[PDB]
């Protein structure tokens, strides 16, 4: 038994060591597969196939640098998918041609979130890989070692962040007062934010979102935003700074202010937008 | 919320869509996703428009945006131009709180989206470094030579800390004003490498 490497770089008969380069997917997402098949680069046969029968295990598969790091996911070996790293060998593929046949294993592998730029660095060790043979015959038993290097580097572009708002807040009062905005924002790869508030306004500073409450409504009555303290005017970008893994607040405030004529009792619902603009 | 799969979008000039990914983390929320496109004035063009135009995301769930281009190859063809995607996430009304004073947010997230010329000769990784600067004893001018925009941020000149910025293909941006630093935003949202501010 022996086996070579679609560059025509071989490991003989009793088991050894080689180098596969891989090209890889140059960009991969958050949700999506890299998917590096060994398949199509690593070929082995049986030497002498009418006596001697050859078994072929995925012995262990071992993860290095940006794929240990910033990837999970599975091998499929021959049919089947095993967690990768692995937990154990195998079951046994049979060899029995003298003509160079696929080792079937192939990686399966997803970005984590907190993977970010250059997942996968170019010219780096990926994996490491160990062919296992034995046979029914002697006790014949040899591995096959190849180290899998990557020749370009695999991207994970960053994803926009999540604005967690816990509710769809209730600004009663009916008071005549102010309430908390639950708003908060995290990024998993930290990036620069901004943010700014749009809708209807009914002041010439542009800051009091009208009333749109279509059942028995109030009157003279809008709603006014505030970061702690400070009003934020509609269209007027308010900077958030760097924002990493840690939810960071915007600190609104719901309140009441008024926009005309006789403040008239009944219900006070706006709704505005805020947009997040990414850098 | 609702968050987008990528913090750009770069449109190749020739492809009739380009995909963005939409995500609702929200179990129990119901949104209605708008999205559009303006060009750098603000303007709701009709250059770019946004496959579905209007649709449901009903807890945990994965879209497909596609931004088909509408211009009629009536864009710049040696350089970049810059527009804005916007995603909106219209929650649903809630009976419940009818009869209660409420506030609604409609959380949208605001991207660029540069349209970008099929034979640009020089390629987008070659673009940072290309910058030169030119000084003045109030500001610092970014002279941006190259057919990309340039999200220059992290700018330092000595212990200062200026202005983050974008600078348009084969223009100039100017910022208040020793050794100049920065580093740039790539098509994939990660900062390039810190890089020396060479002079014109």
């Amino acid at each position: 038994f022996a086996c070579k490497t679609a560059n025509g770089t071989a490991i003989p008969i009793g088991g050894g060591s080689a180098n596969v380069y891989v090209n890889l997917a140059p960009v991969v997402n958050v949700g999506q597969n890299l998917v590096v098949d060994l398949s199509t680069q690593i070929f082995c046969h049986n030497d002498y196939p009418e006596t001697i029968t050859d078994y072929v295990t995925l012995q262990r598969g071992s993860a290095y640098g940006g794929v240990l790091s910033n990837f999970s996911g599975t091998v499929k070996y021959s049919g089947s998918s095993y967690p990768f790293p692995t937990t154990s060998e195998t079951p046994r593929v049979v060899y029995n041609s003298r003509t160079d046949k696929p080792w079937p294993v192939a990686l399966y592998l997803t970005p984590v979130s907190s993977a970010g730029g250059v997942a996968i660095k170019a010219g780096s060790l990926i994996a490491v890989l160990i062919l296992r043979q034995t046979n029914n015959y002697n006790s014949d038993d040899f591995q096959f070692v190849w180290n899998i290097y990557a020749n370009n580097d695999v991207v994970v572009p960053t994803g926009g962040c999540d604005v967690s708002a816990r509710d769809v807040t209730v600004t009663l009062p009916d008071y005549p007062g102010s309430v908390p905005i639950p708003l908060t924002v995290y990024c998993a790869k930290s990036q620069n934010l901004g943010y700014y508030l749009s809708g209807t306004t009914a002041d010439a500073g542009n800051s009091i979102f009208t009333n749109t409450a279509s059942f028995s409504p109030a009157q003279g009555v809008g709603v006014q935003l505030t970061r702690n303290g400070t009003i934020i005017p509609a269209n007027n970008t308010v900077s958030l700074g760097a924002v990493g893994t840690s939810a960071v607040s915007l600190g609104l405030t719901a309140n009441y202010a008024r926009t005309g004529g006789q403040v008239t009792a009944g219900n006070v619902q706006s709704i505005i937008g805020v947009t997040f603009v990414y850098q | 919320g609702v968050a987008l799969g990528a913090t750009r979008v770069i449109y190749p000039a020739g492809q009739k869509q380009v995909q963005l990914a939409v995500t609702n983390n929200d179990e129990n929320s119901t949104y209605l996703i708008q999205s559009w496109v303006e060009n750098a004035d603000g303007v709701k063009d009709g250059r770019f428009i946004v496959t579905p135009p209007l649709f449901a995301m009903k807890g945990k769930k994965e879209n497909t945006l596609r931004i088909l281009d509408a211009t009629n190859n009536q864009l710049p063809q040696d350089r970049e131009s810059l527009f804005w995607m916007n995603v909106k996430a219209i929650p649903s009304m809630d009976k419940s709180k009818l009869t209660e004073n409420t506030l609604q947010l409609a959380i949208i997230s605001r991207i660029k989206l540069y349209y970008r010329p099929a034979k640009l000769a020089l390629p987008p990784d070659q673009a940072a470094e290309k910058l030169r600067f030119r000084r003045s004893a109030n500001s610092l001018t970014l002279i941006n030579p190259t057919p990309y925009y340039l999200t220059v941020t992290e700018l330092n000149a000595g212990t200062r800390v200026l202005e983050n910025a974008l600078v348009p293909p084969m223009g100039e941006s100017a910022v208040k004003l020793s050794n100049i630093t920065y580093r740039t935003i790539n098509d994939y949202g990660a900062l390039t490498p810190k890089m020396t501010g060479v002079m014109e």
